[PDB]
């Protein structure tokens, strides 16, 4: 039964370190498209002088 | 007995890089802010 009680746990917490790969993706996709907005945005202060 | 000390092992090194991958999402997220908080000024001066 405990065999049963891990095959309950670690699926779980494998999928939980999913999730935590899908929270990292995701923030860091948008981390290098805010870098790259922060590119265009510097064009846009290169308008602003 | 020997599997289930492994298996929980095994258990408890996916927590700790959980918990790793918690560090670095709150660091993604602290440089976020950071960032769009420079955004921010940048929008006034753009209002400037």
């Amino acid at each position: 039964q405990h065999i049963i009680r891990l095959e309950s746990l670690q699926a779980e917490i494998k999928m939980l370190s999913d999730r935590k790969r899908e929270l990292e993706h995701r923030l860091s996709a948008t981390l290098e498209e805010n870098d790259l907005l922060q590119g265009t945005v510097e064009e846009l202060q290169d308008r602003v002088l | 007995n020997q599997h289930i000390i492994r298996l929980e092992s095994l258990q408890a090194e996916i927590k700790m890089l959980s918990d790793r991958k918690r560090e670095l999402e709150h660091r993604l997220s602290a440089t976020l802010e950071e960032n769009d908080l420079l955004q921010g000024t940048v929008e006034e001066l753009q209002d400037r």
